[PDB]
């Protein structure tokens, strides 16, 4: 889709969880790197690395 | 005149005038313009000839998002991308529309994206021939790659709209660049109304460590 309200929702998650970068479990951190696995694929390039 | 350079080509408009960002491939567009030139002058044009270039004078090293489309306005295209200025042509009224719903400023007399910070507005192809789209595609080909490809070093986003005209555009480009494919804006449905590209422009910006775009600047009172 790239362009609906589910799309931004999950972008700005990404940016939220990269101010923080200051993970306590398995869960957010793989989550973290599973929204930028999915930025990457859906918009090319992204700013942010995995972590 | 100080930016601003100049190169002369054998065809209508037989001069481009370009901003010193552009430098790089100024040679090639001279050599590949004089091989379709002919061909392409012997029909009418959208925009008219001496406009073609005129959205090469627009400085490139300040520039964060491209939004583009594939190309001009089939009638009364200004040579500069989206720009209507009577604010009459329906893609300029419905982005003007998207984006007061946004930033929440209902009065204003018109819209246009080429004076927005850290904006530039683009067309894939350069000219149509009058009054049909995608016309001259097969003419400006090699070009159209060409100036793409080096708005795509500057900029942190590109932002095409219209999905069945640029499926494809991965393959126009050499390295990735943060691509974001929407709808058009005359698409079926009110798609374009629910289309939240300039809200996710934004976020992706937010992630480059770069500054958001104010898409309000736009508005014109």
């Amino acid at each position: 889709a790239m362009t609906s309200s589910a799309d931004l929702t999950n972008l700005k998650e990404l940016l939220s969880l990269y101010k923080s970068l200051r993970f306590s479990d398995s869960a957010a951190i793989e989550k973290y790197n599973s929204l930028v696995e999915w930025g990457t694929s859906t918009y090319a390039k992204i700013g942010v690395q995995k972590v | 005149q100080d930016p601003m350079n100049s190169v002369t080509v054998s065809h209508a408009p037989y001069t481009i005038t370009y901003h010193d960002d552009w430098e790089p491939v100024m040679s090639q567009l001279v050599e590949f313009y004089n091989e379709v030139a002919s061909w392409l002058l012997r029909d009418e044009t959208s925009p008219i000839p001496d406009k073609f270039f005129i959205q090469l004078k627009q400085p490139l090293r300040n520039k964060r998002v491209c939004v583009c489309g594939i190309d001009p306005y089939p009638k009364d295209g200004t040579g500069v991308p989206f720009e209507s200025p009577n604010f009459t042509k329906k893609s300029i009224k419905e982005i003007a529309s998207s984006i007061s719903r946004l930033t929440g400023v209902i009065d204003y007399k018109g819209y246009n994206l080429n004076i927005i910070d850290g904006v530039i507005p683009w067309n894939y192809y350069l000219s149509c021939k009058l009054g049909e789209t995608k016309s001259h595609a097969i003419y400006w080909d090699k070009i159209s790659k060409l100036l793409l490809q080096h708005i795509t070093k500057h900029v942190s986003v590109l932002y095409c709209l219209g999905k069945t005209d640029f499926s494809n555009i991965r393959a126009k480009l050499e390295s990735p660049v943060t691509t974001i494919v929407g709808y058009h804006p005359a698409a079926r449905d009110r798609q374009f109304e629910k289309d939240r590209s300039f809200e996710i422009i934004n976020v992706l910006l937010e992630l480059d460590n770069k500054v958001p775009i104010n898409w309000a600047q736009g508005f014109i009172y």
